[PDB]
């Protein structure tokens, strides 16, 4: 099972972490019964 | 395929179904028959499991 939980939150601080406490909702759980071991977050490019 | 042809040479449409019997996480599902809610009263309830 894959579970993701998440949570959106509008902050106003401009580099850090903000400290505070924010409990997470369950989003969605995922049938995917697969091995993962390794991950990489996908970013967006600005072209001009 | 003609339509005179007798039954055994005319064209029959197969679907075959095939389906792994709980061993991953499954999606596919058979549907629920949820009966109606009654209150006040000393029932046996099943809600979602
Ligand atoms: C999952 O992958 C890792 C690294 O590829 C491996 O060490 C581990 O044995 C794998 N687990 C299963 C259940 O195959």
């Amino acid at each position: 099972y894959f579970k993701i939980y998440s949570k959106h939150t509008p902050i106003n601080l401009v580099r850090d972490l903000p400290q505070g406490f924010s409990a997470l909702e369950p989003l969605v759980d995922l049938p995917i019964g697969i091995n993962i071991t390794r991950f990489q977050t996908l970013l967006a490019l600005h072209r001009s | 395929f003609q339509p005179t042809y007798g039954v055994g040479y005319q064209p029959y449409r197969v679907v075959v179904l095939s389906f792994e019997l709980l061993h991953a996480p499954a999606t596919v599902c058979g549907p629920k028959k949820s009966t109606n809610l009654v209150k006040n009263k000393c029932v046996n309830f099943n809600f979602n499991g």
